Formats: structure tokens, C-alpha cells, sequence
């Protein structure tokens, strides 16, 4: 079945600095 | 695969479970782990002058 209950809102957030990860194992 | 020379002694560092070796400010190797014991060992250069 094609249960498409999600839509593109295009909304974002302007209070996030979360995209950080460890670049290496040093 | 990490080759070198020096004196191996026990240290008090606390590596994370995904850490393998550490470096100092000048990016030189000073600590490694045993692949079979998982302990922390420091590396010191041999005497010269």
C-alpha cells in the first residue's frame, strides 16, 4: 500500500550546532 | 604497522574504546596500546647527547 503520510515542509532550525563527529582515532 | 624505537613503560592515560594511539602538540607518537592486552603504554626516546 502507498501510505504517504509525510510531506516536505522545507522548514529548518537556526539554533543547532550538532553536526560534529570524531574525524579519526587519534 | 606502526614502526619506531624507544623505551616502553606503563602510563596513566585513559583512552576511549575506539582509540588506538595518541599524539602530542607537535604530532609525534607518544602512546600506543597492546593489540593483545589492550593496556596503555607510553613511548620515550632513547638517551642521546
Amino acid at each position: 500500500q502507498c501510505v504517504n503520510l509525510i510531506t516536505t515542509t522545507q522548514s529548518y532550525t537556526n539554533s543547532f550546532t550538532r553536526g560534529v563527529y570524531y574525524p579519526d582515532k587519534v | 604497522g606502526l614502526t619506531g624505537t624507544g623505551v616502553l613503560t606503563k602510563s596513566n592515560k585513559k583512552f576511549l574504546p575506539f582509540q588506538q594511539f595518541g599524539r602530542d602538540i607537535v604530532d609525534t607518537t607518544d602512546a600506543v596500546r597492546d593489540p593483545q592486552t589492550l593496556e596503555i603504554l607510553d613511548i620515550t626516546p632513547c638517551s642521546f647527547g
